[PDB]
Formats: C-alpha cells, sequence, structure tokens
C-alpha cells in the first residue's frame, strides 16, 4: 500500500480566509500510489460559512494525474482510498477522523487521465466540520496532517 | 456522509 502524508502549513491563515468568507481551496502535490503505480492529488476546500449545504465544511476530494508509469497500469484504477486527517494530540489511542472510499471501475474520475490534473475527482463535500478542528490537537505547529492511503 | 463525483472548476 502507497500512503502519503499532505504537510499543510500555514493553516491559520486558512482558517482566518474563511472567516472572512474569503474562498480557501488547495491542491497537494502529486505522489505515487508506488513505482510502478497511480499519480494522484488531493484537492481540499474550506468552505464558506455562507454556502447552502455545506457551509462550515472541510471538502476532500482525489484527482488522477498522468504519470510516468500511466501506459503500464490497468485503468481505470481500482481499488480503495482511505482519507484520514490525523489527530496530533498527545494521546494514545489517537483519534483520527477517517472515511474510507471505494474505487469503482464505473466512474469517470479514474480513468486514464489525458491531461496533466484530471479535473473530475472523488471525495467527500462534507469531509469534516470545522468545529471540530477546535476539539482536538489537529492543527500542531500551525500544520494541519492528510493522510492518503491507497489499496488496490 | 457518502462519497461522490465532483468537478472543479
Amino acid at each position: 500500500n502507497g500512503i502519503y502524508i499532505w504537510k499543510i502549513g500555514n493553516f491559520g491563515m486558512h482558517l482566518k480566509c474563511q472567516e472572512e468568507e474569503k474562498p480557501v481551496v488547495i491542491h497537494s502535490p502529486g505522489f505515487y500510489t508506488g513505482k510502478p503505480g497511480y499519480k494522484l492529488c488531493m484537492r481540499l476546500h474550506l468552505q464558506l460559512p455562507t454556502a447552502q449545504r455545506c457551509a462550515n465544511y472541510i471538502s476532500l476530494f482525489v484527482h488522477t494525474m498522468q504519470g510516468e508509469y500511466d501506459s503500464h497500469l490497468p485503468w481505470p484504477f481500482q481499488g480503495t482510498i482511505r482519507l484520514t486527517i490525523l489527530d496530533q494530540s498527545e494521546a494514545p489511542v489517537r483519534q483520527n477522523h477517517e472515511e474510507i472510499m471505494d474505487a469503482k471501475p464505473e466512474l469517470l474520475a479514474f480513468q486514464r487521465p489525458t491531461i496533466p490534473r484530471n479535473p473530475k475527482g472523488f471525495g467527500y463535500v462534507t469531509f469534516m466540520h470545522l468545529e471540530a478542528l477546535r476539539q482536538r490537537t489537529f492543527i500542531k505547529d500551525d500544520t494541519l496532517l492528510v493522510r492518503c492511503e491507497v489499496s488496490t | 456522509h457518502g462519497p461522490e463525483e465532483n468537478e472543479y472548476k
């Protein structure tokens, strides 16, 4: 299984713009599920307080990118993606917030990408409520940890 | 809460 931990720095600033009702949208670097493996990346939003549904939620989405090994891998990507926002409080057992999502072959999002970054992504509009960040040490040293673990 | 495809922008 490939595992990638996205360190999102400067996070205090990002929460501040969300409060000021400024759209916040971030993309991870690309990363490989393996070598050879798929190249994926992540989209995280901070939803405005004035949104209809999902107000004040964190959104989280996985996208396929064009990769070195694309021509060698089976398409569409089929498998499991586990998206976790990690707890950095000092307290076993730590309480991570995670959702496990199933890659179904019927989706367009995991078809072979032809553009550098496929705009069709797959994930959760309502991944985690912001008011859950104020209730655990999810942010430490002004940094948020988003873990992506891919199973095939 | 379940997953969904989602295009941007």
